[PDB]
RNA sequence: AGGAGUGGAGCCUGCGGCUUAAUUUGACUCAACACGGGAAACCUCACCCGGCCCGGACACGGACAGGAUUGACAGAUUGAUAGCUCUUUCUCGAUUCCGUGGGUGGUGGUGCAUGGCCGUUCUUAGUUGGUGGAGCGAUUUGUCUGGUUAAUUCCGAUAACGA
RNA sequence: CAGCCACCCGAGAUUGAGCAAUAACAGGUCUGUGAUGCCCUUAGAUGUCCGGGGCUGCACGCGCGCUACACUGACUGGCUCAGCGUGUGCCUACCCUACGCCGGCAGGCGCGGGUAACCCGUUGAACCCCAUUCGUGAUGGGGAUCGGGGAUUGCAAUUAUUCCCCAUGAACGAGGAAUUCCCAGUAAGUGCGGGUCAUAAGCUUGCGUUGAUUAAGUCCCUGCCCUUUGUACACACCGCCCGU
């Protein structure tokens, strides 16, 4: 097709949003974490990061096939060009959506809100996150709705470092008396050249190398190596 | 071939292409004195009599100017001309004459070869201007 | 009201081929460009949707003004039994999952 | 089946012709860059489309 | 640790069941 | 200290009501009153007037294959294509008749049941542990008399120190 | 000391925004949806639909802003420029349009340039000029200049929100109370581009376009914060409470 690139990019963004929403209302029950889309000549590959790769793959390799068909009617993409790859996540306890859905299913599986929040707090610190908050709001008791917070570790709330040092997941949880809201915010730790943290430190953090402990010479000498 | 010197004021920008000549000054199809305003004319004439006609008699500089507004197009022609003359003298003849003319121009006007950094400020919603705000009733 | 049997057979075969069919509830469009040429209006989509909802042989999901059916094993069995199709009919492609 | 009563007045020049691509909302629709989005849904999927709040 | 009783206590320190939870935690 | 709107003239959204076919669905202030991106010719208002429906899944259960006609052509319409009940003529039929409901859904009300989002306190400079000190204790100090800063921003003082 | 003020120097000696804690408000939003806990089940259950009118019309009071407040203004405007940025579409001819033809005119024809630093576009408006024409009116400083001439490859322009043409006129002499908002490319002076949009900007959101006597201060007002202080308040002064 011939197309102005501005419209191309906004339509591509709408395409990504459509994928994300369809799979969030679709693939959530399978430990959904996220989706990465690769563009290759005349085809688009859809790698799925999800903690439950066996659930999404399913028996007989059924469901992971069917999805490729179900999008094909809506997007109108060429046949054969669309394919998806279901992978297990590389960010288990540091992808906010993963433990947000986890908490969703704890609350759905007859587990207390405070106990579930404490458990995910424990798990998140076991992963090694510098801090976590779980803002759960709703009618936790009676009919007077209220909020409820579980903050531990530390957490930055302002500035650019929030975008990449904080993973934020806002989800709606089913309840008998209404709809609860869950906000799971994880402050990602820092590791360099690693796979669990951003490659740059907090800009307000200054780290100093300890200087060498060389003994000061007291008489000039000629060293032959 | 230009002295590669440019000159700006507001969004406007002017450069004086420079060559060996006899001090004939031209601005985009017109010399330096037939510029339309005829009241800003003194602003364009500022350098050529600020330092004299003799210094503008051995170099041909054509000032091309692109920018918004009349007066903002000015303060670019004049500054470009003055800074082009100073750069031509600095890179070709000597510094003593160049230093003298630079001191003269700075003493008359320190913003004769430095640009004016000020630019129009953005507008914030809930108001028409940068700092003006919408009226409301108490 | 008289929902055609021929259109039903065509729709059932189209669903059986891949596992999904172009479903919209908009009435301003009489027939979808894929749904045209076979007398398939909006009400046909509505009736098929509600009949399969009550039947439960496919699970319905609605997202961004679009519908999606989960063709189950029971769905395949009932489709074969009511369409009287041969038993070796099943979407079972393996290439490029 | 309702074709002999509807389509009595073609609808291709008004706000009924354009609807939100998520919630079928005809109020507060954004048509810039073919978004066809409403304000609530656009800000709901703002980071996914590609726009980021930085200015 | 009985985190159930403690968490129910932190839900309502002065609740209708507060005395029962406080008594449960004692011991 | 100065630059402008009104109880100074025509135009744009909301209230006391539309006894016609009719707003009712937000605010007694900032933080309602060119706001809901609200510039509805009709289409978005279902709101208001015969506003075609069975197109109220229930296989409820039963007589019956006719269970039936969502079509246009006429006193079958004083409103072009409203066959929105007048036994006509239907020409091409297997959908169905119906009360135990978050069901083919509802821009119908509960926001003083909610979530999400946003507004506001507040863009102010405020907030809180740990260990130590004081108090039986709730608590308190730290988080301060001062100078400084846009800022508990720093300095300094200092039973606090380090965050 | 932390720092503040003034200066040779230097592009710049405070650019503007974005994000923005603890706690909360019965702030708004069920008018965004099986994201929602209650009524609608007996032929109005909306899942289909509307032929027509409603917020465009009223004794009225209000809120934002524009056109005017003069001979710092105007009566062919003759010559000189940029800035943000939008634009060829599959739910749909539903774009910006360069150039010649038709007419003083809304608009139609063709070849098309542009899927864009490729074309509009070197984005030729606001302005500064004038060796001829306004002169203190109620008017060439002005608008229902009342009513008739207009119309868009698209449902009918009806108190007609679109429109090019042809005098009259309400009104206003700086707007007695009460006062928005304003720290340098700031106020003000205007035009353009998006959201609006089938044509539709007094709105709004950005953009250049001219450049200020004014302020380097204070708590006088309005608030807000802190400290000390009092409290019989703690649902927290919209509190509590006394007596007839």
């Amino acid at each position: 097709v011939q197309i102005s690139k501005k419209r191309k990019f906004v339509a591509d963004g709408i395409f990504k949003a459509e994928l994300n929403e369809f799979l969030t209302r679709e693939l959530a029950e399978d430990g959904y974490s996220g989706v990465e889309v690769r563009v290759t000549p005349t085809r688009t590959e859809i790698i799925i990061l999800a903690t439950r790769t066996q659930n999404v793959l399913g028996e007989k390799g059924r469901r992971i096939r069917e999805l490729t068909a179900v999008v094909q009617k809506r997007f109108g993409f060429p046949e054969g060009s669309v394919e998806l790859y279901a992978e297990k996540v590389a960010t288990r306890g540091l992808c906010a959506i993963a433990q947000a859905e986890s908490l969703r299913y704890k609350l759905l599986g007859g587990l207390a809100v405070r106990r579930a929040c404490y458990g995910v707090l424990r798990f998140i610190m076991e992963s090694g996150a510098k801090g976590c908050e779980v803002v759960v709001s709703g009618k936790l008791r009676g009919q007077r709705a209220k909020s409820m917070k579980f903050v531990d570790g530390l957490m930055i709330h302002s500035g650019d470092p929030v975008n990449y040092y904080v993973d934020t997941a806002v989800r709606h949880v089913l309840l008998r008396q209404g709809v609860l809201g869950i906000k799971v915010k994880i402050m990602l730790p820092w590791d360099p050249t690693g796979k669990i943290g951003p490659k740059k430190p907090l800009p307000d953090h200054v780290s100093i190398v300890e200087p060498k402990d060389e003994i000061l010479p007291t008489t000039p000498i000629s060293e032959q190596k | 071939q230009s002295v590669q010197v440019f000159g700006r004021k507001k969004t406007a920008t002017a450069v004086a292409h420079c060559k060996r000549g006899n001090g004939l000054i031209k601005v985009n199809g017109r010399p330096l004195e037939m510029i339309e305003p005829r009241t800003l004319q003194y602003k364009l004439l500022e350098p050529v009599l600020l330092l004299g006609k003799e210094r503008f008699a051995g170099v041909d500089i054509r000032v091309r100017v692109k920018g918004g507004g009349h007066v903002a197009q000015i303060y670019a022609i004049r500054q470009s001309i003055s800074k082009a003359l100073v750069a031509y003298y600095q890179k070709y003849v000597d510094e003593a004459s160049k230093k003298e003319i630079k001191d003269i121009l700075i003493q008359y006007d320190r913003t004769l070869l430095v640009a004016d950094p000020r630019r129009c400020e953005s507008k914030k919603f809930g108001g028409p201007g940068a700092r003006a705000r919408y009226q409301k009733s108490y | 009201m008289l929902m055609p049997k021929k259109n039903r057979i065509a729709i059932y075969e189209l669903l059986f081929k891949e596992g999904v069919m172009v479903a919209k509830k908009d009435v301003h469009m009489p027939k979808h460009p894929e749904l045209a040429d076979k007398n398939v209006p909006n009400l046909h989509v509505m009736k098929a949707m509600q009949s399969l909802k009550s039947r439960g042989y496919v699970k319905e999901q609605f997202a961004w003004r679009h519908f999606y059916w989960y063709l189950t094993n029971e769905g395949i069995q009932y489709l074969r039994d009511y369409l009287h199709l041969p038993p070796e009919i099943v979407p079972a492609t393996l290439r490029r999952s | 089946g309702h074709q002999q009563l509807y389509w009595s007045h073609p609808r291709k020049f008004g706000q009924g012709s354009r609807s939100c691509r998520v919630c079928s909302n005809r109020h507060g629709l954004i048509r810039k860059y073919g978004l066809n989005m409403c304000r609530q849904c656009f800000r709901q999927y703002a980071k996914d489309i590609g726009f980021i709040k930085l200015d | 640790f009985p985190y159930e009783v403690s968490d129910a206590l932190q839900d309502d320190p002065k609740g209708k069941y507060s005395k029962k939870l406080l008594n449960k935690l004692v011991g």
